[PDB]
RNA sequence: GGUGGCAAUGGCUAACCUUUUAUCUGGGCAGCCGAAGCGAAAGCAACAUGUGCGCAGCCUUUUGGCGAGGCACGACGUAU
RNA sequence: UUAUGCUAUCAGGUGGAUGGCUCGGCUCAAGAGCUUAUGAAGGACGUGCCAAGCUGCGAUAAGCCCGGGGUAGGUGCAUGGAGCCAAUGAACCCGGGAUUUCCGAAUGGGACCUCUCCGUAGUGAUCAUUCAUGAUCGGGAACGCUCCGAAUUGAAACAUCUCAGUAGGAGCGGGAAAAGAAAUCAAUUGAGAUGCCGUAAGUAACGGCGAGUGAAACCGGCACAGUUCAAACCGAAUCCCUUCGGGGACAUGUGGUGUUGUAGGGCUGUUCAAACGUCUGGCGGUAAAAUCGAACUUGCCUGGAACGGCAGACCAUAGAGUGUGACAGUCACUUAGAUGUACGCCAAAAGACCGGAACAUGUCCCUGAGUACCGUGCGUUGGAUAUCGUGCGUGAAUCUGGGGGGCACCAACCUCCAAAACUAAAUACUCCUUGAGACCGAUAGCGAAAUAGUAGGGUGACCGAACGCUGAAAAGUACCCCGAGAAGGGAGGUGCAAAGUGCCUGAAACCUGAUAGUGAUGGAACGAUACGGCAUGAAAGGAUCUCUGGCAUGAAGGA
């Protein structure tokens, strides 16, 4: 419906009429639907090399020796090859021809990122989702934010509109998570807080750039997977009024 | 120096392990002391055998003292006055990381030290 | 299929673990032995053997697409909002040579003045065309 | 098959452009399927319910009435 | 005190799984892409103060010299003794040079001889030329082009077919290569080089019409590019080398014009003026190492060791990480962002160089030959009487001409000009460079976490492993005793902890000892259920719970 315009002081300076992509219903399932599509599109193909364990010339030595009749090699008794010998191929092993990526249609991919858009207007499910805030949802900004060029700007806006408790437990529990993740790049386990949507490329896409767990995006760039990550939508979103008024057909 | 460039714990691991003796100098690096930095124009510098320094962590904390070895390989500084005692009972020298001392007083018989430090 | 299901059952739904060897157990590689012992499932599923008629040359035959007199009947309004047709003294004046339907069929009612030219009308197309009043036209 | 999107004014887009580096957003009507079938082919071209019964459901003097879908005819297109 | 034994647990040995870590591997993407007779790659041998392997280097031999960066230590994997080098700026990295034994394309002759013979000092072979000089030879992970070319297998047999122009082979060759500007595709009128991608489409087509194989055009895209010869007419008007004197090619034609289809070009005349292209140029981008780049190392507590808990203060175009004696935005390297950058690469303004396009003209001239086409055979193809190749035989016409329009011939209509030649980009691949990962985590991932194509096996083609982990710091066990002992043991000490030299945790199998039960009259799938003996029962299990009785209500049954 309708909504309110926060300045830079926190406060509420005027009442926003929101489009008509935020009354759209909740739809848990399209939302994941979306999310994992994404989430597979962004994946990327690996598998072993083409002759693991497969290059060698063994062959079986028969019966009438008392061993089994596994491929050996040709000048000792040790196997090779077979998918149960040390040192054989891996027996279906991944494929860097597979395809992993899904899809969604058009319609029902923004169907989904309506639903999720919906969502975050709801405050049960925002404060279902962990985020830890006391704003009224939805916070709508004054087009001003999107040009404040220091972090520190953003840090008082969010302490403002009262959404920086949030942010602070996104950089507070930011926390190590456990086995291969850390060696292979992924050390910390993260957290979500804070997503801010200006309605063209400005200096807070800079600015807010370094909240800890927090996305800032322009609203061509507004996927489901921001509006609900982990195909759980509540994404305490920031908005602007920009955004508000580049958004009436932004999905239908 | 290992960049943004790369993100991954092996790779930049590796780049660190084999890095050359000419990017090893600069492993040596410690906080400087509080007037060091205000009279110098940077945060930091890398430690000489020879200035004194003070160890801000580990089992010699504070004590202020000479570098009285250093190996570009390791990264290892030997300080006078933390040392450890052996078997034998004589003192044998203990290698601190350079990250672990802060440097006090400079060490000025380079006069190509004040290009080293900034520039 | 489902490999956790069967984690235990050793056959893995199979029956005896001397079925799924190879090729014996389905009788040959693809739509095989559809002479002597999959006649019938040739049956079944098309393949059964012989050759019938022939083909005439792609580049000369020709698919008409067709369009019956009562979809144009009851969405030729809808053809005037598009703009692929508009009303004159009362009847919709249509052409098929911009709508990529060459042919026109007799299938359900006409009502209202149609003035339809086209490539060819069917005979009951013809016949309901003018019964309401309009017109059927050959366009070259 | 289960769950969904859109739905005769139908559905999906493929390559590809946009990448602020493989995500993603907006495009992309070529094309495939559905929309009319029968026939080897030339060729021709149909029902927007004419009728009967009747479940759920609604109404009802609780036994009947109306009755989507369903079942059975009739009519029509084309081949022989 | 009952041995040999049995079962369960415990301690220790042997052992190296699990757990944790990891400088390796794999996969994908993005760049860049040749080198070699000015002697490569690859190999043999040598090469270190103590140096065996690997790596690097070559009798100047883990190196030498010069310009740039970096600056205080260096002396490889591999911080041992003694020396040496370095503030005359080393080590190290980028760039440019020097040295670069023998073999190897190996090339003065020769190889069971990595060396040897002649020394008249080495251009071996095939080639071009003015006989001055120059080219080719080998290697490169795959890709590219040309030619040759199976079988297993599928058809539930098998031969046409398929497997499959695959596997393999020979030649050539570059950063790309091939293709390429219609004697084209269409359909009644259109399009306007080629390649690649999607679709047409499992359609046409082929086929024991079985199994299977199987396009293109239209269309939508990536990228956009058009031209040069032969000839007509002219006739040495030229071209290459050079010691600048001259020589060589060429009248068997160097060069100019010209290059094509509702035909073009030449000869005759007329009109306009001159497009694209070649060269000079380096304004500016790009470009080597590399430079700078925020803010805590504050108090107490535990700890050996704080990055941690409790308090406190800051940075964030920078909360990506890695190291650091444990969880690090603020300690170091860094990071977002700004910089510097020689040689090279691209490069627009501003100039010089040749010129191009039409008009009318006609009994004029030229416009590719063993070629197009045809007969026959074979392969290949979806190509069917209608694919392409090429073996043999035949074989034209010249603009009043010739070809195509899926059997042939006639006619109309449409469309084009072969048999001569060049041509970026879009595309393909990964030795190499960088990045990333729901990838593997040491019996996995390359075979190799590389002293790994190594040890080892084979005459040979070739086959082919295992081995990772001390601790924060060696603080790597002083002194004493036993012992023949630099072995080993005890005592003793370093260490929070022996973790006590393939040393982190340290399983089971197996072995040794102890504890409980039983045991030299005893019957076997080693166990399930119930009841007892012995031992345990601290934690995690019960406390109206355990044992023993009375009272109340008591289903089925019932003395
Ligand atoms: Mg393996
Ligand atoms: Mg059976
Ligand atoms: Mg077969
Ligand atoms: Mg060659
Ligand atoms: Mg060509
Ligand atoms: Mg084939
Ligand atoms: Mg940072
Ligand atoms: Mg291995």
């Amino acid at each position: 419906a309708t909504a309110k315009t926060i300045d830079l002081t926190g406060k509420a300076v005027g009442e926003v009429e929101l489009p008509a992509v935020f009354d759209a219903d909740y739809r848990p399932d399209l939302i994941k639907k979306a999310v994992l599509a994404a989430q597979a599109n962004r994946l990327q193909p690996y598998g072993p090399r083409l002759y693991s364990g497969m290059e060698t010339s063994a062959r079986g030595w028969g019966s009438g020796r008392g061993v089994s009749h596994v491929p050996r090699l040709v000048n000792s008794s040790r196997a090779a090859r077979v998918p149960h010998a040390k040192g054989g191929r891996r027996a279906h092993p991944p494929k860097p021809e597979a395809d992993r990526s899904e899809k969604v249609n058009t319609k029902e991919r923004r169907y989904a990122i309506r639903s999720a858009i919906a969502a975050t207007t709801d405050p049960t499910l925002v404060s279902l989702r962990g985020h830890i805030f006391e704003a009224e949802l939805p916070i709508v900004a004054v087009n001003d934010l999107e040009s404040l060029e220091r972090t520190k700007q953003v840090i008082e806006f969010l302490e403002a509109a009262g959404l920086y408790e949030d942010v602070l437990r996104a950089k507070y529990g930011r926390h190590i998570r456990a086995g291969r993740g850390k060696l292979r790049g992924r050390k910390y386990k993260h957290k979500k807080s804070v997503l801010i949507v200006a309605g063209e490329n400005t200096p807070i896409l800079k600015a807010a750039r370094n909240l800890s767990g927090v996305d800032v995006v322009t609203v061509d760039s507004l996927n489901a997977e921001l509006l609900a990550p982990g195909t759980h939508a509540g994404r305490l979103t920031v908005w602007t009024e920009s955004a508000i008024g580049k958004l009436e057909g932004a999905f239908q | 120096m290992i960049a943004m460039v790369s993100k991954q714990p092996r790779k930049q691991r590796k780049a660190r392990y084999a890095a050359p003796l000419h990017i090893r100098q600069k492993f040596m690096g410690a906080r400087l002391s509080e007037a060091l930095t205000k009279e110098y124009g940077t945060r930091s510098a890398a430690v000489i055998t020879g200035d004194t320094v003070k160890v801000m962590r580990g089992d010699f904390k504070g004590t202020e003292g000479k570098v009285q070895s250093v190996s570009l390989m390791d990264g290892t500084i030997t300080v006078d006055g933390v040392i450890s005692t052996k078997v034998d009972g004589t003192e044998v020298p203990r290698p601190l990381n350079p990250s672990n001392v802060m440097i006090t007083k400079l060490e000025m018989k380079d006069g190509r030290r004040a290009s080293s430090i900034k520039k | 299929m489902d490999t956790k299901k069967f984690r235990g059952s050793r056959t893995c739904g199979g029956g005896t673990h001397k079925n799924r060897r190879g090729a014996g157990n389905r009788g040959g590689r693809g739509k095989a032995g559809g002479c002597k012992h999959h006649f019938v499932r040739a049956m079944m599923r098309g393949y059964s053997y012989g050759k019938h008629g022939f083909k005439r040359p792609d580049e000369v035959s020709r698919d008409v697409s067709i369009v019956n007199v009562g979809e144009l009947d009851e969405l030729a309004s809808y053809l005037v909002e598009e703009g692929l047709a508009e009303v004159k003294d009362g009847a919709y004046h249509i052409n098929l040579e911009n709508l990529g339907i060459e042919k026109v069929l007799g299938s359900g009612r006409v009502t209202k003045n149609l003035v339809v030219t086209s490539e060819e009308f069917s005979a009951s197309a013809r016949e309901k065309i003018e019964n309401a009043g309009g017109s059927c036209i050959d366009a070259e």
